[PDB]
């Protein structure tokens, strides 16, 4: 079976920059009789099916912008995107069709932008959830950049790590920011035994965390 | 237009069996190879196999990972492609795509989700996230909906049936215990809520459940 290796796993660049990414096959993909390299590039945006950009190593699919260029031969192939736009945000896969088909592992393309601090909001358990015996405290951290961010939960000033579930959005297409949800789940009995709940966001846009809190005694 | 529409995906137990379909139209079916490809959530594309065109006698090939276990076939009168999957395991959970192939004017279905698990179909609990009653305002307000304890994926969320989309962030679901939880936030001007209604619309097709949760103060 032919093995396909993409590099790098990920990269980030500002709009208007160029990127190149590499794909290497464990053996030659050059067909002797057509003289074509059976290597294709696909683009996959979040929530969508993969889309063919390039086939036969360098032929552009109908209606693909010219800023996407495939090149290379034998076992070494390259996709170059010239003048990167925000909407090129996607995972890029190479695929050989020389003997069966196999996909590379993908190269994730992230867009650079100006740093931005999260807007943080905290929400106590809903009365509906409390009737069912559970208690989830939620914290939203919206529209920040870069992606790296740390959230910490405290209950009456004491850090808590079990029961915390975090989820990040894909980089936003509209403004290139990220957002994240952090949810602390407790039993109702537990929740009812403490008064003060805090979510704290550490991000490189400030040395001081952004903290939101609520106090049941209030 | 060329169209490929997958169906037959769903939840099945470990060791079970499932048959996927891909109904095609807008091209001469018999002239093309057809491939199946899959993608586990947040993972790379994996090619599974193809069935060749009439000129090649509709013969089949399979990747090593499913050879002997999955069977591709085609009904040439109705222009439908099938994938018969046997002895399923958790690792087979993925979005399965059909793709037109030949040996490129390129054309993939929207994909159908397969989940292999011992967990059972469960509708979500939908909890409104409104600011704590001792919370103080400013120009924008952030509300949310917590969608907890459902199975399998997917769930979809809208806000005021789509009219509030510009300030919305819906976070990817995460598995905990063996149920999914997600959340969605929406930001609107403080002057519009609670004077005007904000409702999160949650749909879970697997359990035939839609819920509208109005977000009320308190």
């Amino acid at each position: 079976d032919i093995v396909m290796s993409q590099s790098p796993s990920s990269l980030a660049v500002s709009a208007g920059e160029k990127v190149t990414m590499s794909c290497k096959s464990s053996q030659s993909l050059l067909n002797s009789r057509t003289r074509k390299n059976y290597l294709a590039w696909y683009q996959q945006k979040p929530g969508q099916s993969p889309k063919l950009l390039i086939y036969w190593a360098s032929t552009r699919e109908s209606g693909v912008p010219d800023r996407f260029t495939g090149s290379g031969s034998g076992t070494d192939f390259t996709l170059t995107i010239t003048s990167v736009q925000a909407e090129d945000l996607a995972v890029y896969y190479c695929k050989q069709s020389y003997n069966l088909r196999t996909f590379g592992g993908g190269t994730k393309l992230e867009i650079k932008r100006a740093d931005a601090a999260p807007t943080v909001s905290i929400f106590p358990p809903s009365s509906e959830q409390l009737t069912s015996g559970g208690a989830s405290v939620v914290c939203f951290l919206n529209n920040f950049y870069p992606k790296d961010i740390n959230v910490k939960w405290k209950i009456d000033g004491s850090e808590r790590q079990n029961g915390v579930l975090n989820s990040w959005t894909d980089q936003d297409s509209k403004d290139s920011t990220y957002s994240m949800s952090s949810t602390l789940t407790l039993t109702k009995d537990e929740y009812e035994r403490h008064n003060s709940y805090t979510c704290e966001a550490t991000h490189k846009t400030s040395t001081s965390p952004i903290v939101k809190s609520f106090n049941r005694n209030e | 237009e060329v169209k490929l529409v997958e169906s037959g995906g769903g939840l099945v137990q470990s060791g079970g069996s499932l048959r996927l379909s891909c109904a095609t139209s807008g091209f001469t079916f018999t002239d093309y190879y057809m491939s199946w490809v899959r993608q586990p959530p947040g993972k790379a594309l994996e090619w599974l196999g193809f069935i060749r065109n009439k000129a090649n006698g509709y013969t089949t090939e399979y990747s090593p990972s499913v050879k002997g276990r999955f069977t591709i076939s085609r009904d040439n009168s109705q222009s439908i492609l099938y994938l018969q999957m046997n002895t399923l395991r958790a690792e087979d959970s993925a979005t399965y795509y059909c793709a037109r192939d030949h040996d490129r004017f390129s054309y993939w279905g929207q994909g159908t989700l397969v989940t292999v698990s011992a967990a059972k179909t469960t509708p979500p609990s939908v909890y409104p996230l409104a600011p704590g009653s001792a919370a103080q305002t400013n120009s924008m307000v952030t509300l949310g909906c917590l969608v907890k304890g459902y199975f399998p994926e997917p769930v979809t969320v809208t806000w005021n049936s789509g009219s509030l989309s510009s300030g919305v962030h819906t976070f990817p679901a995460v598995l905990q215990s063996d149920l999914y939880t997600l959340s969605s936030s929406v930001t609107v001007p403080s002057s519009t809520w609670p004077s005007e209604t904000v409702t999160c619309n949650v749909a879970h097709p697997a359990s035939s459940t839609k819920v509208d949760k109005k977000i009320v103060p308190r």
